[PDB]
């Protein structure tokens, strides 16, 4: 019952800005700890972005950081992505996640569907 | 002293069992992180709090098992005839417990990632903790009353065996589902509680001497506090929240 919708993900000239976006169903996005991952041809999933729950607080990968920045809009339910200052090796599609962490066993992590941002050179 | 060999070998077997089936689930996280080359996910207050629970149960088990000195304060304090309450298997899985957290502390440190350090109270609790253990080691120094401390050391396994299961349990009730629900390691923890709490019985069915369960009541909760929390689990899971 808990759903992650991405948008505004496509073709960007290197440079380039976009502002990916996460529609979230079944679940408060400031009432949680929300992430933006993503995986390019042949690579392993990468982690990219993540913002505290209860607080503004928010950390990036040292390969995003100063470029992206992860906000939230609560009276929209939806986390954002402003992927600044693009690169073509930004070429990946990006899933926003939220996780149902655990204190022992594994941690639950609900992806959603992705959008490809395609950087062109 | 074994009377009976049969007896004797069950012991050996469950002991075995309960080494198997408790040893074996650190593994899939390990296996996991390295595949990812990241940890953001894994709770490291855990992790931290299960190095500490690991090396008190190891320090009683090593000590108990490898140190005349303190098998001879065991006889002196429970019994002349007693036989020692810590098996191979006991000293085995600290050992290899020990191993694994500190080998998915080295994951966090070389993976790591994301925006995970936890460590406030749980930190916090460290520090009381080995505080405690430091206070209670210079009030043992002075007569070498070195069996006490570690009974000591197995208390505060027992306290971190709450600390694991509690919250955990928490999580599931101030929530809903049973998320993260792993039949097969449920099963394994279950099962390794079962053949530690068995190894204990077919110890006393021997020596015919229920004074294990005193000389060893850390392995005692551990064992009961898994098999309580387990049958919790199952019972959150298969009635209370399905899904
Ligand atoms: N068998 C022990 C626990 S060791 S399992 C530790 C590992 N990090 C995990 O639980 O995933 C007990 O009686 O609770």
């Amino acid at each position: 019952q808990v759903q992650l919708v991405e948008s505004g993900g496509g073709l960007v000239q290197a440079g380039g800005s976009l502002r990916l976006s996460c529609a979230a169903s079944g679940f408060p996005v400031y009432r949680n700890r929300m992430h933006w991952y993503r995986q390019a041809p042949g690579k392993e999933r990468e982690w990219v972005a993540a913002i505290e729950s209860a607080g503004q607080e928010t950390h990036y990968a040292d390969s995003v950081k100063g470029r992206f920045t992860i906000s939230r809009d609560n009276a929209k339910n939806t986390v954002y992505l402003q992927m600044n200052s693009l690169k073509p090796e930004d070429t990946a599609v990006y899933y926003c996640n939220v996780k149902d962490e655990g204190w022992y066993w594994q941690t639950y992590d609900y992806w959603g569907q992705g959008t490809q941002v395609t950087v062109s050179a | 002293s074994w009377n009976s060999i049969p007896l004797e070998i069950s012991y050996e077997i469950v002991g075995w069992i309960a080494f198997a089936s408790w040893s074996i689930s650190f593994y899939p996280q390990l296996i996991l992180n390295f595949r990812r080359r990241s940890v953001v996910g894994l709770n490291f207050d855990f992790v931290m709090l299960n190095l500490t629970k690991h090396s008190s149960y190891m320090i009683y088990n090593v000590c108990l098992y490898f140190s005349p000195v303190i098998q001879k304060q065991y006889f002196d304090t429970y019994g002349d005839k007693e036989m020692i309450p810590v098996a191979a298997n006991d000293v085995a899985f600290s050992i290899h417990a020990v191993v694994m957290t500190a080998v998915t502390l080295f994951q966090i440190f070389i993976y790591e990632r994301g925006p995970q350090k936890v460590s406030r109270l749980a930190i916090g609790i460290v520090v009381v903790v080995w505080g405690f253990a430091a206070i209670c080691f210079f009030i043992a120094l002075p007569t070498h009353s070195w069996l006490w401390l570690i009974s000591i050391f197995n208390s505060i396994q027992v306290f971190m065996t709450c600390v694991k299961y509690i919250p955990q349990a928490k999580m599931n009730f101030t929530r809903k589902s049973t998320v993260g629900w792993s039949i097969g390691n449920i099963l394994l923890d279950f099962t390794g509680g079962l053949a530690n709490y068995l190894q204990m019985v077919i110890q006393s069915i021997d020596q015919n001497s229920w004074k294990n369960f005193y000389g060893n009541m850390g392995k005692t909760l551990l064992s009961l506090i898994s098999i309580f929390f387990d049958i919790l689990f199952m019972f959150q899971h298969y009635v209370l929240y399905p899904e």
